[PDB]
């Protein structure tokens, strides 16, 4: 998995790979990592799918009921959420999320939960088993307040690189883009990434 | 004579304590009215702001339960939010647990039973108050349940609740007499809540100001209330003809 | 095992062999691993026989509860969420690796589910020991606007190749059609291409080959009158 | 909190009556008349939909229930009390039996179950009986049709024929004149349309009138082919036309 | 160590022509020890026949808990419970002991008292069924039970054709387990006539 | 709180008498009478239907007479939902001990669990009693042929012939005059209906309002047999008798 | 009247009788007084006997060594109070390396007071306290009333007569504030205090209990022949 | 423990129970009685982990007595038997199930028949003419096998044991320090002092 | 008749007499109020001085709850710290879950459905105690008052209490002449002669005045008591405007 989210200008985007194995076996080559908790609070996930499922559907039920009650939450408040479930449930959980999202007030926010459930807050954050081969890339090339258009080609570019390394990274790059003018996805095939 | 103080059948078959929670139904003197549109449902609730030492922004009868359902409530604001509360919880465990958003008439039964509870279990009291529900549900299209302190619901093409319930459902019965339809036949909300006042107005023989309503709108995948300037507008456009 | 699930214009079909063993023996071979969740839901099962069968049934008859109660026809995503929940509570210890398809109010759905409880949606799935064989075939002739009848030929020539290439696979085809507006056909042996051959010999035995010690009467009636 | 109430509510009075009960059976009384009738080959059920508002949709309403695919259920008194009776009864179809034996259970042990949860209404701590009287109609293998009655108590009686609350009096009288062991499905439904408007003041049509029946297979509801064995449900809910068709050869 | 085959044992039942037929031999041991020659391990209640192969202390078990559950059905239902849905009710209570289960085998074999059709089936330890047509086998002599079968078996077999046909599949299945065997029992079962035979083998 | 409401159904009376047992036994009097006859050959159970309708199903009904295991059966007297409750918990027991010792449970076990559970509902858990009387018939073989009755009070006593329910006095006294050890089961049947012919409410004794059982040993050969009466064996032995 | 059946019951004037029964036990109670100055605390209570064979009912409790009580009414509630008051000085000084400040042991004494006057089923406590200490802002004394409420004073009395005692108390305020530094003398205005309140019968060596805490003084009771340099 | 046999014959079941309680290193006694009379007509012998053998014997012991004061009445062999299994059953799927093997030998009255029951620490039971537990049937049941018939007299019995014992103190490494012998018939219970 | 002897019981009227009777005790309570200020909120409160030897500034009546909230109350004083002890629970566990401090609308509703629980049973009593709380919150100020039914409503200003028909008349000539609005400081002064003036029906026993505020310039959000020289100076004002 080679997941990231990186915010710029306008907000924040999520970005990630879509390949699924069990073992050298790819499972599904057209999975999508990219999870909408709320409108505008997504996050990716890496490591076990069956854990960071149940954690985003528990995620996704705590702020439909927040924001009922409430109204909409910040995305402090979801990184919040997905802490308390990470951090207390540590030994029968294997989950590595980001969290990404927009606010009117915070605009563009990205929160990386690692394995044990601590949260750390980020202009931008990689993850999953490829962020390894891109830790060099994506630190030599990230800068604060870029357009769209650049943030899509840095994405775009790191993830490419992850995918080329990591076997068990692979397939279509989606992206997510999260603004004030609203969500927008994005799929970039092979036949793209693989040239560049 | 303790037949009379909790939930248990008097020798003619009666609950007063049910019918005694009817009657603190009215204790707001406030009424509402719920019509249909083509692609709505619009609910119109009396707004009074009787002591000017309140914050007029909080006083409310009109919840938003889920996204795409919405409540009105005649009677006492304590039973309200706890009724608000709970209706709330069920439609967010309802899609945690079965994948879809609660309908509204699903929601009316839920609390239905819940209510039917309180007049069998004696530890319990009845609310007293009478839950409106309504949305544009994705497969019944615009709905209106409404849910009272017995426990029974039913689906509705109008309805009226409060003190003066009688004239609005009689003035609303004359409308759907004359048209032979089951709902307002027009394209915008907008025109739909026009409606909905002026026969709020013509059946009451009163006249509203910007602050006198409160208007919750329902339509696909949402619900929303309306703001005075909203309401305002919706006023100019009655007058105007 | 092999089981396939294929979307195609106006729904979706599965399909699955009919071979169950323990170990290398075959125990049955004409095994039914289609399952009715509702009238137009249904699911094929790998991996714990008894697993697969018994969430089905719960996960069926709450099912059943939940649109009496709703007055709604079932939808495909309340079966799947109420699967994931009860199968991940369960931490994988019910090995229930289930395809989920069916037809609904909102449309037609695919969903494969395993054991641990995660999910996912496609246009064509495989599962199984027989799935890489499948899944072959699968990616090799799939194409998006599929016809009903293309869907079927291509359903159960994957799991043909899981039948003749995979151990764990055999015997028999069996198709569940659903499509949006009809009722779902269930189509039980749908192709029957392993019938045994005529034996050289017949090896029914003379009377009284057998020798007996005693014989009795069992009463199975019940006490009588008089 | 805590539900403090752990002792009954219903008791016996001196003169041996148990209070509760008798007052359910009142409220019963005052319910809209429903009635029941078997045929050889079927059940009928029905009752009148009292609407409460013309603005209501009655429709939405449903009086006479499905309990299982074979076995359907109306009732007289408490609508409240009968709708969650009906989601219990549901329940207790699967938990209690189908979950069980593979297969819906016969309608005498499904009455059963009813009864019992009615019973526990009646001497279970800090509770009111139920206030409802109901008919169920059902089919099953080994029993054929038949047709029960089950009151607050928990006591439950099968029937020929029978009528409970308002005009139950007078309808069971008119069933006794009409009802023999010869009668047809459609029969009993005439003779059900005819008992039922005695006791209905004002319209009597397909829209004020609900009635089910338990009857034939229904392989056009099953929802799907391929198993022989499965031939659908017995139980089927007449439609507003339906019975205005059969008003006409009233 | 293995709990299905500290005892051993096998039952095997087969389909005929408005007849069904179940047997299984008469050892109980201890791993290499034989204890006793007269452990039957098939029962019945009304007209329903139950085998069951495995761990004796819950072949025991489940009989008495079977008689148990058949006997209060018959009271309830006011009539004797029949082939298929006993087999559903053994499913049932062998699944609700998923993660601590009884060491059997069971095999169901009977006709339906309305219908006429014969019917078997057999099930795993935790509750799957297998509702074979032909034959079902059962215990630590399954595999040379099924190699038995697969070849004697022919569908449509007369009552008496049937018995010599079953006998011998257990006889020389047997006589190649070393935990099965001392004795065996042949039940040959009509719609309205069971009949009970014990044949004669080696002791070894 | 909650006190105000508590009726207190388990307290004595200053007499030393259980209000709600007293007031349970009231109801049981307007119950439909039920007869036990035992003689040497079997037992006899006898009961009569409240107040029936010709519309009311009778082969498929049961409201008096309920089989508890193969060997033994009951007479009701009371409230039937009540008696279904307790019926069901002793079939249970019986099936229990059945498990247990693999024997069939001997008829006063089963009698005095049943009427144990009677007793607790008048001493603790502030419920109302059980406003049921049993008839028990039963075989085992250590007393053979036995009957029992038992009460709300959960007092439960042996006899040779026995009624409860309704006009017990009377019923009592006639089967006294009438009963005599020597008896046979064919002699029992026709006490049981001559004096429930005499005790009954109603005008006439029809075979519609009676429910009847024989428990005999005319079983071939070494066994018990229960036979619960048909309605139209029921008409037949009423004609036998000279009844109807 | 019809309203004072239990402590869940709200008169129709809003008052709860039970609670006002329970007020009632602690004035049939023995005179203690409490009253402090800057550097001291102080505690005076007249102990009562059944007759002339009769031990005299001890009254002051030690709850730590910088914290104690006296107290008037039902003394097995006061015992169940202080056993309380005990455990929370205890669980402060053993998980924070804390004394617990008075003012906030007042406050835990009248939450667990309110439980009793809220719920069905309890009762109110019948007994008064008087709660002296001295911690990090100095001495203090409470009073602390069954009904939940707990007043912080600089002198009070509390049971049968203590009216007396408190005109006093009111009178001498200016003066007993300042007696800093000499606990005897502080020790004297309290036992000329607890006089006010006498009738009949007079402060004999085994009817006077005296207790004080203060800057450099654990908390310690006086009793017996401890006591006969004040009378 | 160790050994425990029991053979039935004609009118009487006679079990017979090694007297060796060893402790690892030391035999601690040589007198010791592994049986427990569970009513006037049933005994029950018993072999297996140290402190549960003699809590279970003692556990079963007082419920048949119970049961015998109850209802005035004696159970069957075939009752306490399966009452026996029954508890073995239920223990064998216990946090700690109880290791403990059984002989039943009992005289039915209303039959007239002796019974020999062997129970494992499974539940596993079946009735015998003859049994024993651990290796004490490898030994003796091929001579059982050759000499025994179903009409011996208890002095037959007595004599055919007296062969078992014998091999078993031949080819047995463990010294078991002999039997006691008890016979339950008619009469009920006794122990024969000289063997 | 009966009606009124047990909580949660409906009368014929369809009302609550039990929480009536609870207002009882609240109306005979000391007076306390709120101000809602510009950017914040301003609480104070009567302080009967029952006799000499209470101390001074020393028994405090208003509570914090979490560190932006406060509140007060008037009627059974331990009523309303059986509240505020739940309140402080409530706001904890929302802190832990969602990491924000409690919004006040979200508090407010808190204490609400906990209020009306002990409405909903006979095995509880009524709250003894009307509570007037706010503070400050990401969307500004926010002033509550809470009725022993459950009952809250937002408010420009609040009181409670014997002397409640006096301040709310003070109180409301307040938001007629200032339309505007009213500074933190402004709305201290203001609070501590609404005060004094309240004591009128309280005149028997003089009295401690304690005043409390969260203001976004003034305290940062925080809930603060007035304390010194501030406290001296709405004595003054307020000592002032009664002469
Ligand atoms: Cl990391
Ligand atoms: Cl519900
Ligand atoms: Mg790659
Ligand atoms: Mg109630
Ligand atoms: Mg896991
Ligand atoms: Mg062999
Ligand atoms: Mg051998």
């Amino acid at each position: 998995t080679s997941i990231m989210a990186v915010t710029f200008k306008d907000g924040v985007i999520l970005g990630a790979d879509s390949r699924t194995t069990t073992g050298a076996y790819i499972a599904n080559r057209v999975t999508d990592k990219l999870t909408r908790v709320h409108d505008k609070i997504w996050c990716c996930r890496s490591g076990s799918a069956a854990d960071t499922q149940a954690i985003a559907d528990i995620v996704q039920y705590h702020l439909e009921l927040y924001t009922s009650q409430y109204g909409t939450p910040s995305t402090e408040t979801a990184a919040s959420v997905f802490k308390e479930l990470c951090y207390e449930n540590k030994d029968n959980l294997t989950a590595g999320i980001i969290v990404a999202g927009y606010d009117d007030k915070n605009k563009g926010e990205v929160y990386t939960i690692p394995l044990g459930g601590s949260v750390h807050k980020l202009p931008y954050a990689i993850a999953g088993s490829g962020s390894t081969f891109i830790y060099g890339y994506c630190d030599k090339n990230f800068r604060e307040n870029m357009s769209k258009e650049e943030t899509v080609d840095f994405i775009k570019h790191s993830l490419s690189q992850a995918i080329k390394w990591d076997g068990s990274s692979g397939g279509v790059i989606r992206m997510v883009v999260l603004t004030a003018a609203g969500v927008e996805r994005l799929i970039f095939y092979p036949d793209e990434y693989e040239q560049l | 004579g303790y037949d009379r103080h909790i939930t248990i059948f008097s020798p003619e078959g009666r609950l007063y304590q049910v019918e005694y929670a009817f009657k603190a139904t009215n204790q707001t003197n406030i009424n509402s009215l719920a019509v249909r549109g083509k692609d709505c449902t619009v609910v119109i609730s009396q707004k009074k702001v009787p002591d000017k030492l309140l914050d007029p922004t909080t006083v409310s009868y009109i919840f938003c339960i889920s996204r795409t359902i919405g409540m009105v409530v005649n009677g006492p604001i304590p039973d309200a939010r706890n009724a608000a509360l709970r209706a709330k919880a069920e439609a967010a465990e309802f899609r945690y647990k079965y994948g879809y958003d609660m309908p509204c008439d699903v929601l009316a039964k839920r609390m239905a039973n819940l209510s039917q509870i309180y007049t069998q279990r004696a530890y319990m009291r009845p609310l007293g108050v009478i839950l409106t529900f309504v949305s544009v549900d994705e497969e019944l299209g615009p709905s209106i349940y409404k849910t009272d302190p017995a426990g029974y619901y039913v689906g509705y093409k109008a309805t009226a609740t409060g003190p003066k319930q009688q004239e609005i459902t009689t003035n609303l019965e004359n409308h759907f007499k004359k048209s032979k339809i089951d709902h307002i036949n027009e394209e915008s909300w907008e025109k739909v809540v026009e409606f909905a006042i002026t026969h709020m107005i013509d059946a009451l023989g009163t006249e509203f100001s910007k602050n006198d309503l409160e208007v919750g709108v329902a339509t696909k995948d949402k619900f929303f209330t309306l703001s005075a300037e909203n309401i305002e507008e919706r006023l100019v456009a009655i007058a105007e003809q | 095992t092999t089981i396939v699930g294929v979307k195609f214009n106006n729904g979706v079909v599965i399909a699955a062999d009919t071979r169950s063993t323990q170990g290398p023996i075959v125990a049955d071979k004409n095994c039914a691993k289609l399952h009715r969740i509702s009238p137009k839901i249904w699911c094929a099962g790998a991996g714990t026989a008894a697993d697969t069968e018994a969430v089905t049934q719960l996960i069926g008859s709450n099912i059943e509860l939940h649109s009496l109660y709703t007055s709604r026809e079932p939808r495909v995503v309340s079966a799947l969420q109420m699967l994931k929940q009860h199968l991940f509570k369960y931490q994988g210890h019910i090995g229930a690796y289930l395809i989920v398809a069916g037809v609904d109010p909102t449309g037609s759905h695919l969903f494969s589910i395993h054991a641990n409880g995660s999910t996912d949606v496609g246009y064509y799935l495989s599962l199984g020991s027989g799935s890489l064989a499948a899944m072959a075939v699968l990616e090799s002739h799939w194409k998006q606007d599929l016809t009903k009848e293309e869907a079927i030929k291509l359903a159960s020539d994957a799991i043909q190749a899981g039948i003749w290439n995979d151990l764990g696979s055999g015997s028999n085809v069996d198709v569940c059609v659903m499509e949006i507006g009809k009722d779902a056909e269930y189509l039980r042996n749908y192709l029957t291409p392993n019938v045994r051959e005529e034996k050289q010999k017949s090896y029914k035995f003379p009377r009284g080959t057998t020798a007996v010690l005693k014989e009795s009467i069992v009463n199975i009636c019940d006490i009588q009158e008089e | 909190m805590t539900d403090r109430y752990s002792f009954s509510l219903t008791t016996f009075s001196p003169s041996g009556k148990l209070g509760q009960i008798d007052y359910a059976l009142t409220a019963v009384k005052q319910g809209v008349t429903s009635l029941g009738i078997k045929a050889t080959n079927g059940v009928v059920i029905a009752t009148e939909k009292k609407s409460s508002s013309p603005l209501a949709m009655s429709e939405t309403l449903s009086k006479v229930s499905l309990l299982t695919p074979d076995i359907g259920a109306v009732y007289s008194g408490m609508g409240p009390d009968y709708r969650v009776l009906v989601d219990k009864s549901r329940k207790v179809a699967h938990t209690s039996y189908k979950r069980i034996y593979g297969e819906y259970p016969p309608t005498k042990l499904l009455v059963s179950e009813v009864a019992k949860i009615m019973q526990e209404a009646t001497q279970s701590g800090g509770v009111r009986p139920f206030g409802v009287s109901l008919l169920i109609a059902g089919h099953d293998e080994f029993n054929g049709f038949s047709l029960y009655q089950v009151d607050p108590s928990g006591s439950y009686f099968p029937w020929k024929a029978t009528a409970i609350g308002k005009g139950s009096v007078a309808a069971k009288t008119f069933l006794e004149k009409r009802w023999n062991d010869e009668l047809e499905l459609e029969d009993a439904i005439h003779i059900a349309l005819l008992t039922l408007k005695e006791s209905v003041e004002g319209e009597f049509n397909g829209d004020t009138i609900e009635l089910a029946i338990i009857g034939d297979e229904n392989p056009d509801l099953l929802g799907y082919t391929g198993i022989p064995t499965d031939k659908g449900p017995r139980f089927r809910k007449l439609t507003s036309q339906e019975i205005n068709d059969r008003l006409e050869a009233l | 160590s293995d709990p299905s085959s500290i005892n051993g044992g096998i039952v095997v039942a087969m389909t005929g022509k408005d007849c069904v037929a179940i047997a299984c031999d008469l050892r109980l041991g201890s791993q290499s020890l034989g204890v006793s020659n007269k452990f039957e391990k098939i029962f019945h209640y009304g007209h329903v026949f139950l085998g069951i192969t495995g761990l004796a202390t819950d072949v025991t078990t489940l009989n008495e808990m079977f008689r148990y559950k058949t006997n209060l059905y018959k009271l309830k239902e006011e009539r004797a419970i029949e082939p298929e849905t006993f087999t559903q009710l053994v499913s049932s209570s062998l699944y609700e002991r998923r993660f601590g289960p009884y060491f059997v085998g069971p095999v169901v074999a009977g006709i339906n008292s309305k219908s006429g059709k014969p019917f078997i089936a057999g099930f795993d330890l935790i509750g799957c069924i297998d509702e074979a047509k032909d034959f079902i086998v059962s215990g630590t002599a399954s595999d040379q039970l099924f190699g038995m079968c697969e070849s004697l078996y022919e569908p449509n077999l007369e009552p008496e054709d049937l018995f010599e046909t079953i006998s011998q599949a257990l006889l020389n299945a047997a006589d190649r387990d070393a935990l099965s065997g001392w004795g065996a029992v042949v039940y040959i079962i009509k719609k309205d006539e069971v009949v009970k035979r014990y044949l004669k083998m080696r002791q070894d | 709180g909650s006190r105000r409401y508590d009726s207190r159904t388990t307290i004595f009376s200053p007499e030393g008498r259980l209000y709600q047992v007293e007031y349970a036994l009231e109801s049981i009097s307007h119950a439909g009478t039920a007869i036990g006859i035992m003689a040497s050959d079997g037992i006899v159970l006898a009961a009569e239907r409240k107040v029936t309708s010709t519309l009311l199903e009778q082969d498929t009904s049961t409201e008096k007479l309920y089989k508890l295991n193969d060997k033994i059966a009951v007479a009701v007297a009371g409230l039937t939902a009540d008696a279904e409750i307790l019926i069901n918990t002793a079939r249970i027991h019986a099936q229990n001990y059945l498990k247990t010792y693999n024997e069939d449970i001997p008829v006063e076990i089963l009698v005095r669990r049943l009427s144990d559970i009677k007793q607790g509902y008048t001493q603790h858990g502030g419920l109302r009693p059980f406003g049921v009387s049993f008839i028990y018939a039963g075989y085992d073989d250590r007393y053979g042929y036995q009957l029992y009755t038992s009460n709300p009070s959960g007092n439960y006593t042996g006899w040779k012939a026995i009624s409860v329910g309704a006009n017990t006095s009377a019923a009592q006294t006639l089967l006294q005059m009438d009963y005599k050890d020597d008896m046979k089961v064919d002699d029992a049947i026709e006490l049981a209906l001559k004096t429930l012919s005499k005790t009954t409410d109603s005008s006439a004794l029809t075979y519609d309002r009676l429910e009847f059982a024989t428990i005999r040993k005319g079983a071939n050969d070494g066994e018990v047999y229960q036979k619960i009466f048909k309605p139209q064996e029921i008409k037949d032995i009423l004609v036998k008798t000279g009844i109807t | 009247n019809n309203y004072d059946g239990d402590t869940v019951t709200f008169s129709p004037t809003g008052r709860l009788f039970q609670v006002e029964y329970a007020l009632e036990a602690i004035k049939q109670g023995s005179v203690t007084v409490g009253l402090r100055s800057n550097t001291h605390a102080v505690l005076v209570a007249l102990k009562r006997n059944a007759d002339e064979l009769s031990s005299y009912q001890k009254k002051i409790i030690k709850c730590d060594e910088h914290m104690g009580l006296s107290l008037a009414g039902l003394a097995p509630d006061a015992r169940v109070l202080s056993n309380y008051l005990r455990q929370q000085c205890n669980y402060s000084s053993l998980v924070f390396n804390r004394k617990l400040a008075v003012e906030r042991a007042g406050h835990l004494l009248c939450d667990k007071a309110q439980k009793n006057t809220q719920s069905y089923g309890g009762r109110p406590y019948g007994v008064g306290l008087l709660i002296i200490g001295y911690d990090k802002s100095g001495a203090h004394l409470l009073e602390f009333q069954p009904s939940g409420n707990v007043t912080e004073l600089y002198g009070t009395a509390i049971g049968a007569r203590s009216q007396g005692a408190k005109t006093y108390l009111e009178r001498t305020l200016d003066t007993f504030i300042k007696i800093d530094g000499n606990p005897d003398e502080l020790i004297k205005a309290g036992v000329e205090a607890i006089s006010q309140s006498l009738r009949d019968e007079s402060l004999t060596v085994d009817n006077l209990s005296i207790a004080i805490v203060g800057k450099d003084t654990p908390f310690t009771i006086y009793d017996g022949e401890a006591v006969a340099k004040y009378i | 423990m160790d050994i425990i046999l029991g053979i039935r014959v004609q009118d009487s079941v006679i079990l017979a129970s090694s007297k060796a309680v060893t402790r690892g290193i030391s035999v601690l006694k040589d007198s010791d009685d592994k049986t427990r009379q569970l009513s006037p007509h049933t005994l029950m012998s018993f072999a297996g982990e140290a402190g549960d053998t003699v809590q279970f014997a003692e556990y079963i012991q007082a419920n048949i007595q119970l049961y015998s004061i109850r209802e005035d009445y004696e159970l069957s062999p075939q009752a306490v038997s399966s009452f026996v299994r029954q508890e073995l059953a239920k223990s064998i799927r216990s946090r700690r199930p109880y290791q403990v093997n059984v002989l039943i030998g009992g005289y039915d009255k209303k039959k007239n028949k002796p019974e020999l029951y062997q129970i494992d620490y499974l539940g596993t039971k079946v009735e015998l003419p003859y049994g024993a537990h651990g290796y004490s049937g490898f030994y003796t049941f091929s001579l059982l096998d050759h000499h025994y018939r179903p009409d011996m007299t208890t002095e037959e019995g007595l004599d055919l044991l007296k062969l078992c014992v014998q091999e078993l103190e031949k080819r047995m490494p463990m010294d078991f320090k002999g039997v006691i012998v008890k016979i339950v018939d008619k009469d009920g219970i006794r122990q024969v002092d000289d063997f | 008749t009966g009606y009124d002897l047990s909580n949660s019981v409906f009368s014929p009227d369809g009302r609550n007499f039990q929480v009536e009777y609870a207002v009882k005790a609240v109306e005979n309570g000391t007076t306390s109020i709120g101000i809602k200020c510009n950017d914040g909120v301003v609480f104070a409160v009567e302080k009967l001085i029952t006799s000499k030897l209470l101390v001074p500034q020393k028994n405090v009546k208003i509570q914090v709850v979490d560190r932006h909230i406060g509140c007060v109350y008037s009627g059974l004083i331990p009523d309303g710290r059986h509240l505020v002890n739940r309140g402080r629970e409530e706001a904890a566990s929302f802190k832990k879950l969602y990491k924000t401090p409690i919004p006040i609308p979200a508090f407010a509703d808190r204490l609400g459905q906990y209020v009306q629980a002990h409405t909903l049973y006979n095995s509880v009593r009524p709250f003894g105690v009307s509570t007037i709380f706010g503070g400050v919150d990401k969307n500004g100020a926010h002033l509550y008052m809470l009725e022993p039914s459950g009952s809250y409503w937002g408010y420009k200003g609040a009181a409670t209490g014997k002397g409640r028909q006096s301040a709310k008349a003070e109180l409301e000539k307040l938001v007629d002449h200032h339309p505007e609005g009213l500074s933190a400081r402004e709305a201290v002064k203001q609070a501590a002669k609404i005060i004094y003036l309240a004591h009128e029906d309280n005149k028997e026993k003089d009295f401690e005045l304690e005043i409390s505020w969260c203001s976004l310039s003034e305290t940062n959000g925080l809930h603060k008591f007035v304390k010194g020289d501030l406290l001296q100076e709405a004595i003054d004002f307020a000592q002032k405007e009664i002469n």
